[PDB]
């Protein structure tokens, strides 16, 4: 019945060494660590958080850093 | 060796295990002689994956030959470079009289100069001291 | 039927060079495990600064071993220096390599990590196809019977912390058995990538300390270091050399412990154990 | 623990039910045996693709990936506590697995064996090298 | 005496599909077939092209294209 994570085509290294991008996949669904999200609902949609860019290039930029976000 | 390594960082011995003084096992916090080996290897990898492996070392010591007397032997040897030469035959010379390591380095030193193109040799025992490190002409 | 006995050995070890480097060492009481940028960075993700680190780990004699130099640089350095710990110790007991050259010898090694692999594999129009004849696991065994010519079994297991040991069985038993006359005994592990770590710590088997406290009421959790070893397994009758004789070695499995898979079990551990001694 | 478990280890534990209950037994009459796994892997892609995200990725994915584990979390399942084994010899391996088992149960050592055979393609990587070698077939 | 690659940690990622990044290492001693640049010698030195930058970057466009430069 339950279908599980199968490794997918390009999670597999395709570029090379590069300090300087990031992909972030964020899941909403009750289980999820992102589940937070669904408390920013404007109009009745869930808006991703007008912040929540901020923080992700924020942490993006401490990857490329080699430094944590603190 | 004939000498236990002496296990390092053994402070206070684990208080969930008794044996760690209490007379059975002891833990080798110095390096002591070796008296009569029998000895026990244990390897678990994290899965779940045991292997035991009992050795029985070999006790056997330098007979008193008639040969080394008065009669010079023969080290020869090869390497990749001058160096791999050189520090074989300083280990020959170090060990002059020992038969068994010699008769060892002159098996090992008969290897195609295609492969290893640097030889050399050395007189061990007699007022010779005669010892020539060269390199040598490929092909047949 | 046949008596078996570790004829040969060498490798290279943390702070140790050759096998007399890494003997020093043990005598002199001198922690291997050091404080190095040498793998990676000073203390990256919270990993501990100490580890058990080879002094070098880019050198190797190419030619000798007859490989044009571009196939050379995609070659995994375990594969490396293995090469060489297995000449280093089929020599150290007396035999000349050559005399081997054709017989029915296998080569049983004992690999859990092949990081080099991935590192020359992910760069897709980048890379050159011959890494993984130098990387692919069974390359680890299979291209160092390539080279002595070794036409006996040749095979690369992975049982995590044990294989080597495992491997080290699996040899004797053929020798004994008939099969064979000789064989190639490795054990290889090199850290490169620093997520293989990370992940032993999100599992708590890493010492943040950065040490193996042997027996003492402090353990925390191991110390990972690597090392390329080899020995030389022989039957009595063609073995110049005798560093010991193998009386007995069997392995078995830790059942179904109620309380995980990393526990390790030791009510099954002392029955391997048993199988070994007293009555059989 | 499952959503890191690289899907060969997955539909192995599956398999190899299907196959002992295949033979008419009930793989609970073995719980305990000297029965062993025997394991032929050549590639565990699942495993670097849940080991690149060191934020991201979760410590217990190893004890789901590494490939020991393979044979290991087999034997823990169905408490087998004879030889836990995985072989990598490359195209071969299953066979030279079902070989090896073969023998320790002819030998004394077990009573039983599972057998395995994996290979499960994910990073195009792989493909790509064993093109650059052509022994990859165009016309596939 | 010759000391070789080994995959410094530093090689290893932080995830990454990395089409978009493109390192070139220009070489111009008389082997290399990029020494035709030495005829760009302004004043005395040889700097590279103004024009160099753009051959690079439109290069680096068709490689995050799949696309060749013609």
């Amino acid at each position: 019945s339950q279908a599980w994570d199968v490794p997918s085509a390009a999670d597999f290294p395709s570029g090379s060494s590069c300090s300087s991008v990031a992909v972030y996949k964020f899941d909403v669904s009750p289980e999820s660590p992102d589940h937070y999200l669904v408390d920013h609902c404007i109009d009745g949609r869930v808006l991703f958080p007008g912040t929540g860019y901020l923080w992700l290039t924020w942490k993006t930029l401490a990857r490329a850093l080699s430094q944590n976000l603190e | 060796h004939g000498v236990w390594a002496p296990n390092l960082h053994y402070h206070t011995p684990n208080p969930e295990i008794p044996a760690l003084q209490d007379g059975r096992l002891q833990v080798v916090d110095r390096p002591l002689p070796i008296r009569g080996g029998n000895v026990g290897i244990n390897s678990f990898g994290f899965g779940g994956s045991n292997v035991h492996v009992i050795l029985q070392p070999n006790s056997r010591p330098a007979p008193p030959p008639a040969q080394h007397a008065a009669l010079p032997r023969l080290l020869q040897a090869s390497g990749r470079t001058l160096e791999a030469v050189q520090t074989l035959l300083e280990q020959g010379l170090r060990h002059s009289r020992d038969l068994a390591f010699v008769g060892m380095l002159n098996e090992i030193a008969a290897v195609s100069p295609v492969a290893m193109p640097f030889r050399g040799y050395a007189v061990l025992g007699g007022e010779a001291g005669s010892q020539e490190v060269q390199q040598v002409p490929g092909s047949k | 039927m046949e008596e078996v006995v570790i004829a040969g050995m060498s490798g290279k070890l943390p702070e140790s060079e050759n096998l007399e480097e890494f003997w020093a060492n043990l005598i002199g009481g001198v922690d291997m495990v050091t404080a190095d940028d040498r793998r990676w960075k000073a203390g990256l993700y919270g990993l501990p600064r100490r580890m058990g680190k080879l002094k070098d780990l880019s050198r190797f004699d190419a030619s000798f071993f007859g490989v044009h130099s571009k196939q050379a640089n995609t070659m995994d350095p375990q594969l490396r220096m293995l090469l060489e710990v297995t000449y280093e110790a089929i020599v150290d007991g007396g035999i000349n390599p050559a005399s081997l050259r054709g017989t029915s010898t296998g080569v049983w090694v004992g690999v859990s990590s092949s990081d080099a692999s991935e590192a020359l594999s992910r760069d897709p129009e980048t890379l050159v196809g011959y890494s993984m004849i130098g990387c692919q696991r069974a390359m680890m065994a299979n291209r160092l019977s390539f080279f002595f010519d070794f036409k006996g079994p040749s095979i690369t297991i992975d049982t995590a912390c044990s294989s080597s040991l495992l491997a080290l069985q699996s040899a004797y038993q053929a020798i004994r058995g008939g099969e064979c006359s000789a064989a190639v005994v490795g054990g290889l592990n090199v850290l490169l990538k620093p997520n293989s770590s990370l992940q032993f710590m999100k599992l708590g088997m890493l010492s943040q300390d950065g040490t193996c406290r042997s027996f003492d009421a402090e353990g925390t959790g191991y110390c990972r270091a690597e090392a390329v070893v080899a020995v030389l397994l022989t039957k009595k009758s063609l073995a110049r050399r005798v560093y010991a004789t193998i009386l007995n070695a069997g392995t078995n499995t830790d059942g179904s412990k109620e309380q995980g898979v990393t526990f390790p079990s030791g009510d099954v551990q002392e029955q391997l154990i048993r199988s070994l001694y007293a009555p059989a």
